């Protein structure tokens, strides 16, 4: 339980205030929300634009607040399509100061078009999970699927 | 490393 409760106390002191996906060539704002997705237990469900498949390239923003220090603040997000791994990705904060709150900006790059799936095909089907660490220490996992709309 | 979305 050692890991176990440094794990657990980090999770009940950590919270998404809110999370923005902007379309990098139009600086617009696609997508927002403010409920926290960090939560493990729960098929979250988000609702995006489906114009979002024709960015080049879409800067995310998440905010985010944590009562626990973390050495090595970090992300892995795999996006399941009808429960089959499609993209692997990694994002690292690094050191989060106990008690703060934080921006975090990602530019995510869109695939050349003529990869880039049909929102008829994708819609309701993917499943992207996000494991939030702090080095080694796997803190929570949650789960999102997404409507394109 | 580019999306797919
Ligand atoms: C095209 C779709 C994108 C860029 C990913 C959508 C993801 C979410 C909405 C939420 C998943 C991420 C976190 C919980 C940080």
């Amino acid at each position: 339980s050692a890991k176990d409760e440094r794990a657990r106390e980090i999770l009940r002191g950590f919270k998404l205030n809110w999370m923005n996906l902007r379309d990098a060539e139009t600086g617009k704002i696609l997508w927002q929300g403010t409920e926290d997705l960090s939560v493990p237990g729960v098929e979250h469900e988000a609702r995006v634009p489906k114009k979002i498949l024709k960015c080049k390239a879409v800067s995310r923003e998440l905010n985010f607040s944590s009562t626990e220090q973390m050495e090595k603040f970090r992300l892995e997000q795999k996006v399941y399509f009808k429960g089959q791994c499609l993209e692997e990705w990694f994002f690292e904060f690094g050191f989060v100061i106990p008690n703060s709150t934080n921006t975090w900006q990602s530019l995510i790059e869109a695939a050349p078009e003529s990869q880039m799936m049909p929102a008829s095909v994708l819609t309701g089907n993917v499943i992207i999970e996000t494991k939030f660490f702090d080095d080694d220490l796997l803190v929570s996992t949650s789960r999102v699927r997404l409507f394109y709309v | 490393s580019k999306t797919k979305c």
